[PDB]
């Protein structure tokens, strides 16, 4: 578990938070955190996102450990448009993810934040708004589940 | 590829510089706390003299 | 007949590191105990005890400094060891160039 | 030909030299509407900007219909035409709309030529300075002229705004400074979230200043060393000057000063514990202002 | 604090307390703790 | 007074360590910034080849 902590590169207090409250990191509720590779990769991604936040990371992590973090604060932290993050969160809420994303966890849990950031990354890869990705994912033309 | 690796090695060493105990911030706090103690102790010393 | 346009890669992104701080709760004073000695004696006693604590604090600071100078010292050799492999590959492939 | 037209030919010659842009683009920079007329056997500016290439066999032109610029509205083909012409996404399109006009309560705008010209003016303001819409907005806020609307502005005021933007961009390029750094240094709104650094600052100040007597010595001078230690300063007097500047600024939504900060720390602060305090957000704002 | 009791007995000043909490801070490994305590004792002797 | 002199020697040691560590941190920021231009030069040497 030392080899875990050092290899992941996560900050000491976010590692403390991960150990104490796996639910905040979106691990299955009521269970001890896993050192499974599936959890290792998400821990590494969390550490990379914290490093990307730069100097803002100190406030971002504190607002994340409280139920305080919002779209606007995180947008200021990542130097992104607040409307962009708000609409990415809206699109994630509208679409059926697993686990589901709801306004009371969209920035409280790390998994919901990762889903919102994935929406933002895919939108900026396509150089379109998240509504563009929402229009794209509606083109399920090879299925019988829905029209 | 070697130069890109050197960029990572410089970032890892810079991160170790900021993340360690005995970074800049500890010495700044040590200086401020000790300077305040030093002046407060100075007034008592001169009064005793 | 058409000569295609060629794309030039952009400058590399400046890597950024995150430095967060840690906070710990302050202590609380224990319960004071009535002594037997008069004030000048219990003061020479406590002052001695405190100066011993300051001496442990100076030893502790010296340990702190040496521990992290030695962690940097060990780190630099791992970086050098890893940097050498690419130079070996370059030199070998220069031979193939000749 | 008269004083008015001859006044901005010098301006367009300046913009075409300074920015190396085309004549029509410089005229747009001179607060001139996009020209529907096509001459010199060339497609017009409106046609080149919007109509070509034709999108799904639909021809775009000025009309009385109303077009929505709300990013989440998922507008019709006209919004797509605007996005393609401006090479921007929906969110940045709404941001550009907010930049251009401050009187547009809703995202919907009239499809007349004047609004399109205003949007093109706003887009070219960022294009000529090698900034996108986000840095353009943050720059206009950092300047202080962001309050003024581009839609309702005088020609001389627009020229002054152009000169200010060019000068500040040149200064930032000389200083190796990002627009975000300038915005942070010039920012007034402060995040009201407790941080471990701010908590450590509060703990150090409370412990050092405990037992302080108001008449014996100045509060600011006594508080300066702990602020210097906590906020990573080389010199103590730098912290003293910063504290004087903060007292003159009175940071935050609840105007905060050294006396108020010390009283709050003395009364309502318990170090080492995480508790919710009504004034704690103002304390955080004051600490953020000191760090800034 | 044991010296605090002696001072509050030799002088009737039961209210006067000189040793203050927070001399140990776990953020900074408790460094300078003994120099804060030493300053407190120097103030206590000066007042005594 | 001898206690004050001892606080003064500790304070001088803190002064020295604080600014040696501020130089140590500065050098890594300079190295990190100097690396980017070398990366651009190496990439553009590839385009030369």
């Amino acid at each position: 578990l030392e080899m875990v902590y050092h290899s992941t590169g996560i900050n000491e207090n976010a590692f403390r938070l991960f150990v104490t409250k796996p639910e905040m990191f979106g691990a299955a509720t009521g269970a001890a955190p896993a050192h499974d590779a599936l959890s290792l990769i998400m821990l590494t991604r969390f550490a990379d996102w914290v490093n990307a936040l730069g100097e803002k990371a100190s406030s971002v992590l504190a607002a994340f450990e409280a139920n305080s973090l919002t779209a606007e604060q995180l947008a200021d932290a990542m130097n992104l448009d607040a409307n962009l993050l708000l609409q990415a969160s809206i699109q994630a809420q509208n679409h059926q993810h697993l686990p589901p994303v709801t306004p009371e966890n969209a920035f409280s849990c790390w998994t919901s934040i990762n889903t919102i950031l994935q929406w933002v990354n895919v939108a900026q890869q396509l150089n379109v708004a998240p509504q563009g990705v929402s229009a794209l994912v509606g083109l399920d033309y090879i299925q019988s589940m829905k029209e | 590829t070697s130069l890109k690796t050197q960029q990572e090695q410089t970032q890892s060493q810079l991160a170790f510089l900021q993340r360690k105990f005995s970074n800049q911030a500890l010495y700044n706090w040590l200086r401020g706390r000790l300077a305040a103690i030093y002046f407060q102790f100075y007034d008592l010393a001169v009064a005793r003299c | 007949l058409y000569l295609p346009i060629y794309a030039t890669p952009a400058d590399p992104k400046a890597l950024l590191s995150a430095a967060v701080a840690t906070s710990q709760g302050g202590g609380k004073l224990p319960e004071s105990f009535m002594s037997l000695w008069r004030f000048p004696h219990m003061l020479e006693n406590a002052r001695g005890m405190v100066s011993q604590l300051t001496q442990f604090g100076s030893t502790l600071q010296n340990i702190i400094e040496r521990q992290d100078a030695e962690a940097l010292n060990a780190l630099l050799q791992n970086q050098a060891a890893e940097l050498i492999l690419t130079n070996l590959s370059i030199q070998d492939k220069t031979i193939e160039e000749l | 030909i008269n004083t008015d037209v001859l006044g901005k030919v010098f301006l367009t010659k300046y913009y075409m030299q300074r920015y190396a842009i085309h004549a029509e683009t410089a005229l747009i920079l001179c607060n001139a509407p996009i020209s529907q007329r096509s001459y010199d056997n060339q497609p017009s500016q409106f046609d080149r900007l919007f109509n070509t290439p034709l999108l799904n066999g639909q021809y775009f032109s000025t009309g009385d219909e109303e077009i929505d610029l709300n990013s989440g509205s998922t507008g019709d083909w006209r919004k797509t035409i605007l996005k393609r012409a401006f090479n921007i996404d929906d969110v940045s399109l709404f941001r550009l709309l907010k930049i251009t006009d401050h009187d547009n309560k809703d995202g919907k705008i009239k499809n007349n030529l004047k609004n399109l010209s205003n949007l093109y003016i706003g887009k070219l303001l960022a294009d000529i300075h090698q900034l996108t819409i986000d840095e353009l907005d943050l720059l206009l806020i950092a300047v202080g002229e962001g309050k003024t609307n581009l839609s309702a502005i005088s020609d001389k005021q627009l020229a002054t705004l152009i000169r200010k933007l060019n000068t500040i961009t040149s200064w930032l390029h000389t200083q190796k400074w990002s627009v975000f750094q300038l915005f942070i240094m010039t920012s007034t709104s402060y995040n009201k979230t407790l941080t471990p650094e701010i908590k450590n600052l509060l703990d150090t100040v409370y412990h050092g200043l405990q037992g302080f007597d108001k008449d014996k010595a100045d509060l600011l001078h006594v508080m300066a060393p702990y602020i210097a230690a906590t906020l990573q300063l080389s010199s103590e007097n730098v912290a003293h000057s910063v504290l004087l500047w903060a007292d003159k600024l009175q940071p935050g939504d609840g105007a905060m000063t050294a006396e108020k900060f010390w009283d709050w720390l003395n009364t309502k602060y318990t170090p080492g514990s995480s508790e919710a305090v009504e004034t704690q957000e103002h304390i955080v704002q004051y600490c953020q202002a000191l760090a800034q | 604090l044991m010296a605090e009791q002696a001072y509050r007995w030799e002088l009737n000043d039961d209210s006067a307390r000189f040793i203050k909490p927070g001399a140990w801070q776990g953020t900074y490994a408790g460094l300078l703790a003994g120099e804060t305590l030493m300053l407190s004792l120097a103030q206590m002797e000066d007042a005594h």
